[PDB]
RNA sequence: AUAGACAGCAGGACGGUGGCCAUGGAAGUCGGAAUCCGCUAAGGAGUGUGUAACAACUCACCUGCCGAAUCAACUAGCCCU
């Protein structure tokens, strides 16, 4: 098993993110708008699904 | 609107020498010399004071966008002051579930070879940016020490390593395997 | 060995299960036994769920019963009880007096909770409007009259 | 099924109401025009919010039904099943026609009734919600959702009138005290200072 | 109304300092509502517990410097979470008993330890733990007859330093906290006087 | 909002009470209505996570550091989707 601090560190780059509900782009956890021009910088954002 | 004037001033340590060649900033300190060129931003740079130096960035008649580069330049200069005084130390940690990631440093920190990432027989040869030295930590295992004077070069070198160890065609929520930046600090502590 | 537990029971009414069964079964006393002996300890409350605090020692145990803020409802208000299936939207309320609100406040002053009478009178009055009870009319008018 | 609403968006024909000359009109989709607490007294729901049309178009009966359901549903969630009263101020009286083309041409093309629409004017109120003042934000939000069931542009306007009456809210209380506005169920009755003096006598008795 | 609350707060503090010229100033931080509440029920009819923003504290002194010119020396001194408690009758008796007013709580995290606290060697009945921490820091812990015993008397903590996370967590499990959250005296005002 | 805001860095977020009905479970957080009071700087009959119910975290609210503006909604021009 992965040590918890390393468990959390890897999740910071893979899991703890926000997802656009129009272009699915990976966004930082504090995102309020998507950064991709294809969606018109929408505010329709959802958290990235967790395995738990 | 167009704002008449917007300026931000950055202090300079007594052990640091900054010279200006137009918009080119040359910062000299104990750890070395850093040069940056700011010809893409129409601003006015001035040096103030003689007993204690001080750099001022001036912008006249800028729009909202042109206004944003004033702090950008100041932050870049402060990073350069940080680099020549204390340097930059980006610590990377290797995370693996089953297959340990074997990192060997070659050409005096210039080439990083990554082996057994996910069990692959592919060896990753990652070339550090010039002026950036990579080493394997001796205090703690599975840790890499990236040291350099330019935050942009040191951080880009870390980014190259991090994106080298990328899991493909697998659920990345599991399979949390790779080398990740764990700490951002300085070679010397103030 | 000294142990103190603080759990709430329905009191007069007996429920199928509670939050105490996984905690009381292991010690030696069955949940049904401790449910029933507390239920008979209540006796007259019937409806409201009464909180009980008890201490368990090496061999024996002692129990004590604490009431609610204002549980003297059945004797003060003359209403026939409904079935054990309860009822849809009972909406219970009626009229209340003054001698019993001070009496429980006097007994509260014996238990020394929160503060003294001058502020705790409105405490009971505010709760009475929350449940729906009235002291010979709406409480806000009564509050203005006394101050 | 129904043609898309884009085929009957514009008030292109003269009004064609269901009458003795227009038989066999299917019943409109919307039947309940008032919902919520219609009985609430004039003084219980002073705040009024209106959805106002900003185009001269036709709103189908199905469109009116969907917005009514959408606004009702949200208001129950935000204020309660009896914390408001919604009145749809448009009744679909204009019958639209369809010339059924089933595999002759444009010969004898005058169509048969298909449905009903409500010809709306720029500034005509589409639907109104009256509730307590503390629920203004919900009434804007509820009316905001119902806007997506209609074609064209609509504007939400909080009326300065009192409830569903035609009298200003800032002076409604004064007129009631002076007996020029007798609460009559949902609305009020205006007491003109005229007519037999017996009526004045009863009011002041 | 916030303005009325503020004005009411302003007027009550002015009359309270007028009523009582004797006060103790304390630091009520990392304690919470219950701690100031618990003091209140104990000192219900003897002293009053009051505080607020440092801003209205300095504004009250500015608005009352004309009546009492001895308050000018407190303007920059007042800092942090103030815990104004006002007395009238006694000086040394209230000083001791208020100093005695402490409330046991959980293990502190970040509160410096100016003294060393020794842990008696006795069985506690815990499960297995990693001995790598003890070996690295240099504390000899032996697993005998199921429990854990310490051989040599080694100072577990440093005096007058920032408390470490490991020590706080270790103290939290054993549930014996020598240091507990409560009211700390820092300054006293009595007719323009300073005392320890 | 200079009686100190906004941002950021930290503490409190209480008692009645597990408010009423209902529900097997419903203890602020399945549902419907009430949405009140000593106690202060504040703490709700709760903005969310969470539990079978708890617990626990957390939010509003408020305080420490800080020292000038800031926050929310809407509207319509060009541009973008
Ligand atoms: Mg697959
Ligand atoms: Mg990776
Ligand atoms: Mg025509
Ligand atoms: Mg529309
Ligand atoms: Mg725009
Ligand atoms: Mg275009
Ligand atoms: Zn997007």
């Amino acid at each position: 098993i992965i040590e918890p601090s390393l468990r959390q560190l890897a999740q910071k780059y893979n899991c703890d993110k926000m997802i656009c509900r129009k272009c699915y782009a990976r966004l930082h956890p504090r995102a309020v708008n998507c950064r991709k021009k294809k969606c018109g910088h929408t505010n329709n954002l959802r958290p990235k699904k967790k395995v738990k | 609107m167009k704002t008449i004037l917007s300026n931000q001033t950055v202090d300079i340590p007594e052990n640091v020498d900054i010279t200006l060649k137009g918009r080119t900033v040359i910062v000299k300190g104990p750890r070395g010399t850093l040069r940056r060129d700011f010809n893409h931003i129409n601003v006015e740079l001035s040096l103030l004071g003689k007993k204690k130096k001080r750099l001022r960035v001036d912008k006249w008649w800028g729009n909202r966008k042109e206004l944003a580069t004033v702090r950008t330049i100041c932050s870049h200069v402060q990073n350069m002051i940080k680099g020549v005084t204390l340097g930059f130390r980006y610590k990377m940690r290797s995370v693996y579930a089953h297959f340990p990631i074997n990192v060997v440093i070659q050409e005096n920190g210039s080439l990083v070879e990554i082996r057994n990432f996910l069990g692959e027989k592919y060896i990753r040869r990652v070339r550090m940016r010039p002026g950036v030295a990579c080493s394997v930590s001796q205090a703690q295992k599975d840790e890499l020490i990236l040291e350099g004077n330019d935050i942009e070069l040191v951080s880009n070198s870390a980014a190259l390593i991090q994106q080298a160890t990328t899991v493909k065609n697998k659920d990345i929520r599991k399979f949390l395997d790779g080398i990740y930046v764990s700490e951002k600090g300085t070679v010397q502590q103030a | 060995e000294i142990k103190v537990v603080y759990l709430r029971c329905t009191g007069g009414e007996v429920g199928a299960t509670s939050a105490l069964a996984p905690k009381i079964g292991p010690l030696g006393l069955s949940p049904k036994k401790v449910g029933d002996d507390i239920a008979k300890a209540t006796g007259d409350w019937k409806g409201l769920r009464i909180t009980v605090k008890l201490t368990i020692q090496n061999r024996q145990a002692q129990i004590e019963v604490v009431p609610s803020a204002s549980a003297l409802i059945i004797k003060a208000l003359k209403e026939p009880p409904r079935d054990r299936k309860k009822q849809k939207n009972i909406k219970h309320s009626g009229n209340i007096t003054f001698d019993e609100i001070v009496n429980i406040a006097r007994q509260m002053r014996h238990r020394s909770l929160a503060r003294e009478l001058s502020g705790t009178i409105k405490e009971i009055l505010g709760t009475a409007q929350s449940v729906g009870c009235n002291v010979d009319g709406r409480h806000p008018h009564d509050i203005i009259d006394d101050i | 099924g129904r043609r898309p609403a884009r085929c009957y968006r514009y008030c292109k024909n003269k009004p064609y109401p269901k009458s003795r000359f227009c038989r066999g009109v299917p019943d409109a989709k919307i039947r309940i025009f008032d919902l919520g607490r219609k009985k609430a007294k004039v003084d219980e729901f002073p705040l009024c919010g209106h959805m106002v049309s900003d185009e001269y178009e036709q709103l189908s009966s199905e469109a009116l039904e969907a917005a009514r359901i959408c606004a009702n549903k949200y208001m129950v969630k935000s204020c309660g099943k009896d914390g408001f009263h919604i009145r749809v101020r448009l009744h679909p009286f204009h019958v639209i026609r369809i010339n059924k083309m089933l595999s002759t041409g444009m010969r004898g093309a005058f169509g048969k009734p298909q449905g009903t629409v409500a010809r709306v004017h720029i500034g005509q109120v589409i639907m109104s919600i009256r509730t307590k003042l503390q629920n203004k934000e919900h009434v804007i939000e509820a009316l905001r959702r119902a806007k997506f069931k209609f074609p064209g542009r609509q504007k939400i306007h909080i009326s300065k009138k009192w409830g569903f009456t035609k009298f200003n809210a800032d002076e409604f209380e004064d007129m009631v005290a002076e007996k020029r506005l007798i609460p009559d169920g949902c609305g009020v009755k205006y007491i003109p200072s005229r007519g037999p003096l017996d009526k004045w006598r009863a009011l002041h008795s | 109304d916030r303005a009325t609350w503020k004005s009411n707060y302003f007027l009550k503090i002015i009359q309270l300092l007028d009523d009582y010229p004797k006060c103790f100033i304390v630091g009520a931080d990392n304690v919470g509502s219950k701690q100031m509440q618990q003091i209140r029920m104990s000192l219900r009819g003897k002293a009053v517990v009051l505080m607020g923003k440092n801003t209205m504290m300095r504004k009250a002194i500015r608005g009352h410097l004309e009546n009492n010119p001895a308050l000018e020396k407190l303007l920059p001194h007042i800092r942090g979470n103030v815990g104004f408690v006002f007395t009238k009758e006694d000086l040394t008796e209230i000083r001791d008993m208020l100093l005695a007013n402490k409330v046991p709580a959980a293990a502190r995290a970040g509160a410096i330890a100016p003294c060393e606290v020794t842990v008696p060697a006795q069985n506690t009945g815990l499960g297995p733990e990693k001995t790598s921490f003890f070996q690295a820091l240099g504390i000899t812990t032996k697993i005998s007859r199921g429990t854990i015993e310490i051989l040599s008397d080694v100072q577990l903590i440093k005096t007058g330093d920032k408390v470490g996370a490991s020590e706080a967590t270790l103290l939290n499990m054993l549930n014996i906290s020598p240091f507990s959250f409560g009211l700390v005296i820092q300054q006293v005002f009595d007719n323009g006087s300073i005392y320890n």
